[PDB]
């Protein structure tokens, strides 16, 4: 409920204690799934830069003066969207569940991106770096890891977040 | 519906177990246990980037290099 | 001595091998070959950092920190 | 001496300089290991902002106080002069490595830097670690050896250059530490 008015009330939702004990048993492997969450929120600026600057590597016209990510307001609103996307799928991780993303994010998303005309394609290839990027951060192993969490498999909820990219690059391409 | 306002969660996970800066911030009391030292935090905060940061990434980017992680992928 | 301007050299390489984009910038002899399509940028840069990228790091500080 | 870029170097102007063709030809000879020191100096600048962000979140991982009410990064304000300043050291780093000289990093970076920290408070143990972590970073990014289908680079041995580098940032160590 918190999350929920937060994502209808305008303050923070601050969960700790016994209210996180609480939350602990209404999601699914809470302790990992906290892990995988702060996994990819924590690393949430390198994931987004590797993702634009991928899909511009990969088509540099992106950033000639025709492309879409031309100008640093363009570029901005880019790599603003990007951060946004993200964030959507780790609220989504974080909650296990769709319901936010599909109604908050995605539902009217493309004829937005249609009427803009902000290319698909493009805009697929920064969602699928950053799916691979946050299956690496959930799994720990991406070349940056964290040192000590106790070992286990963590491959459901990095199928989960997969999932959650998907529904991303189902809703825009 | 997306409603183009640019909000976002924003979420801030602390496991601060053993950290000495003592927790102020929840307000349902105590689990009597580690949880005590440990918060998730959710905000709905506008997500806002600055022309002179995307001028800062643009000089980054359009050199065609990469991070450790990936195959590099660019033909140019 | 440091001058405290916050001010530093900011070099781009552009190395742009193959790149349909015709060079322009650089106005020197030519070399004849795969120089022509490469280039070193220098400028003096008063270096900036904004509230938003600070508060990113913040952010990330306090979720990476334990103890 | 770069002489194309002697007046971006002392700050006389804020006009770009540009070493391209025949000028860049001839660079390349007048520094050693051309092609490879170009490709360094690239892979290093073109990842600036993540090399000093891990850097100073790393620095305040390993000591929270330093965002505590106290601390030397505390308020936006702090933080943003403290990222600032691990950019100004890994650009003046990045010339040194550019020209093969580290005279420029010393003369116009770290001359009077120390002095500087010392007026302000800016903690010397906590800044050593932000520079040791941006060292580490730049020399992984020069001697990677990850296969070739990961590299921006046709693979070979940049061990010496990471080595340079590395003498570099120690430079910066010594003077501020
Ligand atoms: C190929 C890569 C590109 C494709 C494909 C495309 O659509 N754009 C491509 C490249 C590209 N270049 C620029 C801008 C600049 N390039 C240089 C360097 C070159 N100029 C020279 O004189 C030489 C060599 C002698 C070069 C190599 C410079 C200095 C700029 C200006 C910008 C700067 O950051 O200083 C762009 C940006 C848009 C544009 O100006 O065309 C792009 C995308
Ligand atoms: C230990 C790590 C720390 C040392 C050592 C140090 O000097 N500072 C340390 C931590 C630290 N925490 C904050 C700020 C906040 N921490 C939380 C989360 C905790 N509050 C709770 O009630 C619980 C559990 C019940 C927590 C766990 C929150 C919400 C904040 C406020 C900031 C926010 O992002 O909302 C700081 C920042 C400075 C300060 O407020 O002390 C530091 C550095
Ligand atoms: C806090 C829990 C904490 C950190 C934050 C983190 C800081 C830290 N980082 C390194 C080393 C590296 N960081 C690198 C940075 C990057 N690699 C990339 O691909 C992107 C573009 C960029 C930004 C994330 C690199 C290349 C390295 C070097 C390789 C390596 O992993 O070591 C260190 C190690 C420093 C050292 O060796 O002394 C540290 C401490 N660690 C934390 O504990
Ligand atoms: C342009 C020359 C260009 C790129 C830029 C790059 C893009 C690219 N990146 C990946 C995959 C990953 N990137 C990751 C990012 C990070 N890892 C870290 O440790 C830091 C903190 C952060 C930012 C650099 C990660 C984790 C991955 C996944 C790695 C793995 O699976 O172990 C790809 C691959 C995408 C895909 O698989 O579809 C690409 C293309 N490459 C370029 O050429
Ligand atoms: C995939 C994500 C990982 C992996 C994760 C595991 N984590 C395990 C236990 C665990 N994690 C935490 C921290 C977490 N709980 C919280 O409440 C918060 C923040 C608010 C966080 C970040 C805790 C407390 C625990 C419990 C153990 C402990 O006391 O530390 C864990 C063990 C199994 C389990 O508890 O379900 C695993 C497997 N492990 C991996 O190897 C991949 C990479
Ligand atoms: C460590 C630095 C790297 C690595 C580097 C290598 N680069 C090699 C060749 C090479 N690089 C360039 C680009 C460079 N020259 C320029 O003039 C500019 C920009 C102005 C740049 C960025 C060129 C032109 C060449 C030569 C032609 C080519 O082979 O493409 C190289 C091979 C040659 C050599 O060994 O001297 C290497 C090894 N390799 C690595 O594995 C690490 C990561
Ligand atoms: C980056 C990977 C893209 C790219 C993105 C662009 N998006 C632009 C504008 C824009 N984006 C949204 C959606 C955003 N707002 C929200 O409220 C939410 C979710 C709640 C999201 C995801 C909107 C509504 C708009 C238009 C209004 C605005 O700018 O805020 C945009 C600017 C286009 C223009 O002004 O010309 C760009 C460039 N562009 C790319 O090339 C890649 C694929
Ligand atoms: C980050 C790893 C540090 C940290 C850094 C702080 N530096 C602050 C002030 C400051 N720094 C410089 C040096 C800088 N200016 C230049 O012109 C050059 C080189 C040419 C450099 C390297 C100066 C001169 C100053 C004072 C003037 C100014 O800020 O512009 C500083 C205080 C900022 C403030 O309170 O406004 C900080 C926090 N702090 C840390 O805790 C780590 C170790
Ligand atoms: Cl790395
Ligand atoms: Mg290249
Ligand atoms: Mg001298």
């Amino acid at each position: 409920d918190a999350f929920s008015r937060v994502v209808a009330d305008s303050k923070a939702a601050y969960v700790g204690g016994a209210d996180l004990q609480a939350l602990k048993k209404f999601i699914s492997e809470g302790n990992k799934r906290l892990d995988s969450v702060n996994s990819i929120v924590s690393n949430a600026s390198c994931i987004v830069s590797d993702a634009v600057s991928g899909m511009i590597c990969e088509n540099p016209s992106l950033i000639s003066p025709s492309g879409n990510c031309y100008t640093n307001r363009r570029m901005a609103a880019c790599l603003r969207d990007g951060e946004i996307i993200l964030r959507y799928v780790s609220y989504a991780l974080l909650s296990g569940d769709a319901s936010v993303l599909e109604d908050r994010c995605l539902n009217g998303l493309k004829e937005t991106y249609s009427s803009l005309g902000v290319p698909a394609n493009s805009n697929a290839r920064a969602v699928s770096i950053m799916k691979a990027c946050a299956v690496a951060f959930v799994n720990n192993t991406a070349s940056q890891k964290k040192l000590s969490t106790p070992q286990g498999d963590c491959s459901g909820l990095a199928s989960e977040v997969g999932g959650y990219f998907d529904k991303v690059t189902a809703a825009i391409s | 519906a997306m409603d183009k306002s640019a909000k976002a969660p924003q979420i801030t996970i602390f496991d601060h177990r053993g950290c000495s800066r003592a927790p102020k911030e929840s307000t349902g009391g105590k689990a009597g246990g580690q949880d005590d030292e440990m918060m998730v935090k959710v905000a709905s905060t506008k997500v806002t980037v600055s022309e002179s940061d995307a001028a800062k990434k643009l000089q980054e980017f359009i050199t065609f290099e990469k991070g450790i992680d990936g195959p590099f992928t660019s033909k140019n | 001595a440091m001058d405290k301007s916050a001010k530093a050299p900011v070099i781009t390489i552009f190395d742009h091998r193959g790149c349909s984009r015709a060079p322009k910038e650089y106005t020197g002899a030519k070399a004849g070959g795969k120089d022509d399509e490469m280039m070193v940028k220098a400028q003096s840069v008063k270096i900036e950092v904004s509230t938003g990228t600070a508060e990113g790091v913040l952010a990330t500080s306090l979720a990476k920190m334990t103890k």
